[PDB]
């Protein structure tokens, strides 16, 4: 399910990395991806409201809640 | 299908949030900022749709196809995972191969009477099928399947003597798998791909020698069939081990390409000479999409130790040994968005203008045609049942489907 | 040169440009310099681009010889 | 970006075969040897030009008539961008004293031509009393 | 020290042996043999135009084509491995004096400290299991004798039926005769069955030798030989000299007056012996089939055809390595000798026939004049010998020897820093029976190819590489050998019987390729050893057949080598610059000789029908028999010539004679 | 005359291959010339060049080969 919709988080876009999110605890290694795709002008969609530009983004998901039909 | 706030989605579909992949909630929805980029490429195939029959068949035996049907039937099977099986499999090679009194019995059953091989004279009095009856007679599998291949591998050897005479053949369906996920599946993955070898030097190296020793014609064998096949065989099984653990070797290659991956500090772990792009790990530089395997790897387990790290190895050979090479399994393997290639995407929605609805989904099938059969059984033991279709029926529910296929395109269903 | 740029201060920056900064080829010269023509003429040449009609075959062409390159 | 950029090329080993075979860009290569290259010094009141004949700056004699130098490239280019670009140095500055504005300035690119001229000078006896121009000095 | 009997030349047991005729007595008396080459007919080696020839080709060449072998000794770029400047000697006259064969390097085994024995009794179990399986099943088929081969020691005859006789007597009472040897009888069979005797001394002609240019003044530095004298010989290796011969050909502008142009020296001195047959018999008896039957049963490190042959197998490899053999055949330890007869008799092999090996095995020698006013010393005591001279060539079977041990110590040493763990499966004889079974079908991440001396070997994923690389590393440095047997290095510039193979950047053994060495190819034009003795009505005598054979199959040949056509190039032109003339012409009619001189002597490929009948293979066989005698095994020919280079024997009286040298 | 032999020397080269089989290698020589650098490279006339040139490879080699053995 997972595995899902990274791969076409894939294509839009090959935006990567991210880091290891250690946060508090702990450092046994924690990284997965992100995605800056290319975005309008407004956000409210996504917690993260980096618009600037793009959406940076945490999660790939969003890239889609971004993305062209 | 369902639906979820987005804003809201790790209060909502809080495990699908990826972040969920890791064992990250906290106050902080993971994330930050940080370092080391490369489109991850190149991901592995589409194992969906493609069924079809293969023939088991010839005694002739390819240990790769036998392989691919391990995995095929433990997912589908009553006993997961492969690697239990295939430690089954190696008890009853043991209890079969490496058991050489069972052997004496099955030329007994062949040829045996007295005297044996009855000199020069032909005589192959055998379907190849009743050898599997008298092994089955012997110790059950959960999961026949290498039952037949025992016997299989009793016809490649006994194949340049006069015992091709029973020659059938023998067919199995495929199974459908998926994206395909889990790092242990993957570990069912590398100990099938030790199958591959684990199996193969008994399913090859064999004998041309012997007809059936000559002396010409050739031969008087007694026990000699049964003693030169086993202790061979039982020898096969010594070179067959493949050492290297399943889990292991994978925790190892996930880990030096996971701390490649890594922005924050490789430390003692790194990039360096030999130790990496060694002519192919590198081409897994360029494989990065199984990536995953490292997020379940530290959350279905956590640290990930090289533990038989060495630094000559590995390098030298482990990663090399790596399972997509050996090719097992619906493991699949491709470049980029084919795997996407089936998508559907609709941003739908209005003004604002993004947000309300947006789906995704797949394009899809209607072939109608669909079938049914009785289970003819030639002989009672498990299921071998032969069936035929029943085509005054199998055609018009199919025809009756035909309209059913115009309706619900589901493309255009997703319209709705 | 890049070190001469902090001369002069100070920023203009509207009023005049910019600046060609860029071009010193070494290969121009040596193109034309190799059947001794002097490129330092050809590059006038391109201040006005038109050229000036030598008319000669191994004179004018050989101008515009370089100007292609 | 600052250049990657590693091109530099060489001179073709010739004499290894022209021991053997004729070349045919020739003529082109030329003939070809200059320069006379006097030079005064006005101590006080006085001329005292000198000069000297080229091949014996090289040691050897007599003179010759015939040997033939090829025509390298190349380094004219660096050389005249050398040359003209310090056209647009000291162009620049001396016109940024002539007024820019506000003296802090001033003497900073005044300061500045100094050690231009400065560097060039050291550079210059770089290229000749560390072999052969000692000879000329001589 | 003790010296192995120096027996005056004149003995009645040096009469024994020869049929004390024209050739027999004269062996006895024969004195130091010398002689430009006929290097081609018409063409001795002396020839100063020609020389001139050498000049320009290894000198210019080498200039254009410096070798391409890497750090690791692996092979790129041009893949030249070799100075050119090894044609530049006297090539017809051999470098001058010579070395005096021990009797015993087991001190001299003891210096490399080559062991006397197992390393684990693990190994020895090997060593046991290596003879368990090389003496194990057999398919016995008709034995078969070289045409023209003399009969040497003893007799010298060239007959055929000379050498009949002496085998089947040998079928009909091998058994007696062993027996009086176990009997210590030596000279009563040896007089009666004339069986065994002694070596005599005769010369491999070291073709090249390894000049090297001196880049600041030009020198042409070629290796020096060093060598035993007689002392350094009977004193196992105790007293006496090592030393190099003389190389300068100005002692020939000396005496022979000869001309001398720089950098030719004279070809090494090599020294083989030959020796009696009746014995011999046995051995191809069995062996030949047992050649068939690793050939069979495994080939794989074994088969030895194309470079295709073996690359099909290598590129397969993760890894590989290339072997490199310190002094093939002295080396050879006696308790091997030991464990042999043990698990001969172990498994029933006839006790009068090891003792038949062993009488071989320590055979006493002979020498004749290994410079002049030397030699002409009989050698040990055919009464109790005991010489543990290393690996004779009269043996054919050493062969067997060397590609056993060599792959012992390779495999082993692959237990020992690849794969010790892995041992674990090797857990007795019979593990050593599948096994070794398995490892030369090659079902195995440690790998090999092997054959004598000459071999490689082969690696993989799965969980034993990295220590292959270690073991790799640590041998490519060689400061020490952890083999207690040998002296083998890694081959910087390492090859295969020529198959040089290649690697690229990546520097694979799935990368670059093995090639036919070209300038190995210079060598069979120019850098051979012998001479035809163009004074007689058959060839088949002669040493070497048909030269333009390899002309016209040159790139059939060793147009593996990639730059080969450039090599056709410098030949070509450098002859033109020679003699000025064609080489090509002058070959390509050398060749069209080769057909017309072959015709006659050919029937079934009627008249001139042209050459279809033969293999690239066998034509490299026919403008090169002689390899066959220690490179080709017999059976590689086809049946034509194979023929008319050999002769049959009976599967017969050999079938009930193994009969009775094997356990049944 | 040519004003630019070149192609003399090459006629002799075709006298030479034709020749070659025949008892006439004995003049055997040999005959060198240097390169020349060219630029980005420029002009579709000079592809112009480059493509009768192109006529010249095979202007040239019908000539310079099928011949005779
Ligand atoms: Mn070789």
């Amino acid at each position: 399910y997972y595995a899902a919709v990274m791969h076409y988080a894939v294509a839009h876009n090959p935006e990567v990395v991210v880091s290891e999110h250690q946060g508090v605890a702990a450092e046994q290694g924690s990284l997965y991806l992100v995605w800056n795709v290319r975005t309008e002008l407004r956000i409210p969609v996504g917690y993260n409201a980096i618009e600037g530009g793009s959406i940076r983004t945490p999660e790939p998901l969003e890239a889609i809640a971004y993305n062209k039909p | 299908g369902f639906n979820l706030k987005v804003k809201d989605l790790n209060g909502s579909a809080r495990g699908l949030t990826q972040a969920f992949a890791i064992g990250e909630l906290k106050n902080q929805l993971s994330v930050g900022a940080l370092q080391l980029p490369l489109q991850f490429t190149r991901t592995f195939s589409a194992s969906m749709t493609s069924e079809l029959l293969w023939e088991v068949g010839k005694g002739n035996i390819d240990p790769v196809m036998y392989a691919r049907l391990f995995f095929q039937y433990a997912q589908a099977g009553g006993a997961l995972s492969v690697d239990e099986l295939v430690n089954q499999f190696t008890e009853y090679h043991q209890s079969t191969a490496c058991n050489p009194e069972i052997w004496r019995k099955l030329t007994a059953y062949i040829t045996g009477s007295s005297n044996r091989a009855i000199k020069a004279d032909a005589v192959g009095k055998v379907p190849p099928t009743a050898i599997l009856e008298q092994l089955r007679t012997l110790a059950p599998s959960e999961h026949e399947l290498f039952h037949h291949i025992t016997t299989d591998f009793v016809c490649h050897v006994l194949s340049p003597l006069g015992f091709i005479l029973p020659d059938a053949a023998y067919v199995y369906r495929v199974g459908r798998t998926a994206t395909y996920p889990n790092f242990y599946a993957l570990v069912d993955c590398v100990r099938a791909s030790d199958l591959r070898r684990m199996l193969t030097a008994l399913s090859s190296v064999d004998s041309k020698m012997l007809q059936a020793t000559f002396k010409a014609k050739g031969a008087l064998a007694p026990a000699l069939i049964s003693q030169h096949l086993a202790n061979a065989a039982t020898t096969a099984f010594e070179r067959s081990r493949g050492n290297f653990d399943a889990n292991a070797v994978v925790s190892s290659v996930l880990t030096i390409l996971g701390r490649l991956w890594s922005p924050s500090t490789p430390k003692e772990l790194d990039p360096s000479a030999r130790l990496r792009n060694t002519n192919g790990i590198d081409q897994l530089r360029s494989n990065l999409a199984l990536f995953i395997a490292y997020q379940d790897m530290v959350k279905q387990r956590g640290r990930a130790e090289v533990i038989f790290s060495d630094e000559e190895l590995s390098s030298t050979i482990i990663p090399w040994f790596i399972e997509a090479m050996s090719e097992v399994s619906p493991f699949k393997l491709r470049p980029i968005n084919e795997t996407t290639s089936y998508i559907g995407q609709t941003s739908a929605i209005d003004h604002m203008g993004q947000p309300s609805h947006v789906v995704v989904y797949e394009d899809w099938q209607f072939a109608k045609e669909i079938t049914a059969f009785t289970p003819v059984k030639l002989a009672n033991n498990s299921n071998q049942r032969f069936l035929d279709v029943e085509p005054g029926i199998s055609d018009r529910m199919s025809a009756t489907l035909a309209p059913i296929g115009n309706t619900f395109a589901v493309s255009a269903f997703v319209k709705n | 040169r890049t070190a001469v740029y902090e001369a002069v201060s100070q920023r203009g920056t509207v009023n005049s440009n910019g600046a060609e900064m860029t071009l010193g080829f070494p290969s121009v010269v040596e193109r034309d310099y190799a059947l001794d023509r002097d490129p330092m003429v050809a590059i006038a040449a391109l201040r006005t681009g038109i050229v000036d009609e030598s008319l000669e075959a191994r004179a004018s062409n050989d101008l515009k010889r370089s100007m292609f390159n | 970006i600052q250049p990657s950029e590693v091109l530099q090329a060489k001179v073709l080993d010739l004499a290894n075969h022209t021991t053997s075979i004729h070349i045919w860009p020739w003529h082109e290569a030329s003939t070809e040897f200059a320069y006379e290259d006097a030079y005064s010094v006005t101590i006080r009141n006085k001329r005292y030009t000198a000069e000297v004949k080229e091949f014996e700056l090289l040691g050897l004699g007599q003179r010759r008539e015939r040997v033939r130098i090829l025509k390298p490239t190349v380094a004219h280019a660096i050389i005249q961008m050398w040359y003209s670009w310090f056209v647009e140095d000291d162009r620049t500055l001396a016109a940024a004293r002539r007024t820019s504005r506000d003296d802090a300035e001033k003497l900073a690119i005044d300061g500045r031509r100094m050690q231009n001229a400065v560097t060039l000078l050291r550079k210059i006896e770089m290229i000749g009393t560390t072999g052969i121009g000692a000879s000329a000095v001589h | 020290p003790r010296r192995a009997p120096a027996f005056p030349l004149s003995d009645i047991k040096a009469q024994m042996l020869f049929a004390n005729n024209i050739k027999a007595q004269q062996a006895s008396k024969r004195s130091f043999k010398e002689g430009a080459i006929e290097t081609y007919e018409g063409l001795l080696s002396v020839d100063p135009r020609f020389l001139s020839f050498k000049n320009e080709l290894s000198r210019y060449l080498t200039d254009h084509f410096p070798a391409n072998v890497d750090e690791y000794g692996r092979v790129y770029g041009n893949g030249v491995r070799t100075n050119f400047f090894g044609m530049r000697h006297m090539n017809g006259f051999p470098m001058i004096p010579a070395t005096w064969p021990l009797a015993s390097n087991l001190k001299k085994r003891a210096d490399a400290d080559l062991a006397d024995g197992p390393v684990s009794e693990r190994d020895n179990l090997l060593f046991r299991a290596a003879v368990r399986l090389m003496f194990s099943d057999l398919e016995p088929v008709p034995l078969k004798i070289r045409k023209g081969s003399s009969t040497c020691i003893p007799y010298f005859s060239n007959d055929m039926g000379t050498k009949i006789e002496i085998a089947e007597r040998a079928l009909e009472k091998a058994e007696e005769a062993g027996n009086l040897m176990l009997q210590g009888k030596f000279d009563d069979a040896y007089q009666l069955h004339q069986m065994g005797g002694a070596y005599y001394v005769v010369y491999r002609a070291q073709s090249t030798d390894a000049i090297t240019l001196d880049p600041k003044t030009g020198k042409f530095v070629s290796k020096d030989r060093m060598v035993a004298d007689f002392e350094y010989a009977v004193t196992g290796g105790e007293q006496g000299s090592l030393f190099a011969a003389s190389k300068d050909a100005s002692r020939l502008k000396e005496q022979y007056g000869i001309d001398v142009p720089d950098g030719f020296f004279c070809e090494r001195r090599r020294t083989a012996m030959g020796g009696p047959f009746a014995l011999n018999a046995p051995i191809m008896a069995v062996a030949q089939p047992v050649r068939n039957k690793i050939y069979s049963k495994y080939a794989y490190t074994f088969h030895h055809t194309t470079r295709l042959n073996k690359e099909e197998k290598v590129k397969e490899w993760s890894l590989c390595v290339a072997t490199d053999v310190s002094d093939h055949d002295t080396f050879w330890p006696g308790w091997l000798r030991d464990l042999i007869c043990d698990e001969l008799l172990n498994m029933g092999y006839a006790p009068w026939w090891v003792k038949l090996f062993e009488t071989s095995l320590k055979l006493p020698v002979y020498v004749g004049a290994p410079a002049p006013e030397q030699g002409h010393t009989l050698l040990g005591d055919p009464s109790n010998p005991d010489l543990e001279v290393g690996l004779s060539s009269g043996q054919g079977a050493t062969d067997l020897m060397g590609t056993l041990l060599m792959s012992i110590t390779y495999l082993v040493m692959q237990l020992d820093h690849t794969a010790p763990h892995l041992n674990s499966r090797i857990k007795d004889m019979p593990s050593a029976c599948r096994f070794l079974d398995s490892y030369w079908q090659g079902h195995e991440e440690i790998r090999q190819i092997s054959k004598s001396d000459d071999a490689m070997l082969g690696w993989t994923k799965g969980r034993a590489l990295v220590g292959g690389h270690r073991l790799f590393e640590m041998l490519k440095e060689g400061k020490v050998n952890p083999s207690p047997y040998m002296k083998i290095s890694y081959e910087h510039g390492g090859a295969f019987l020529g198959d040089i193979l290649l690697y690229d950047s990546r520097r694979e053994p799935g990368s670059a390729i093995f090639v036919g060495n070209i300038n190995s190819m210079l060598n069979n034009q120019f850098s051979p050893e012998y001479g035809v003795q163009s004074g007689v009505r058959d060839r088949s005598k002669r040493k070497r057949p048909f030269p333009g054979l390899a002309w016209a199959s040159m790139k059939d040949t060793y147009g593996a080598c990639p730059i080969y056509s450039d090599v056709l190039e410098a030949i070509e032109r450098c002859w033109w610059n020679a003699f000025g003339e064609s080489y090509r012409a002058y070959r390509e009619d050398m060749l069209k000789r080769d057909t017309l001189e072959l015709s006659r002597y050919v029937a079934s490929m009627a008249r001139q029908a042209g050459l279809a009948e033969l293999t690239p293979i066998d034509l490299e066989v026919l403008a090169d028999p002689n390899k066959l005698q220690y490179k080709w095994t017999e059976a590689d020919v086809s049946a034509n010539i194979h023929e008319v280079l050999m002769h049959g024997v009976s599967v017969e009286k050999t079938e009930r004679f193994l009969r009775s040298v094997m356990p049944r």
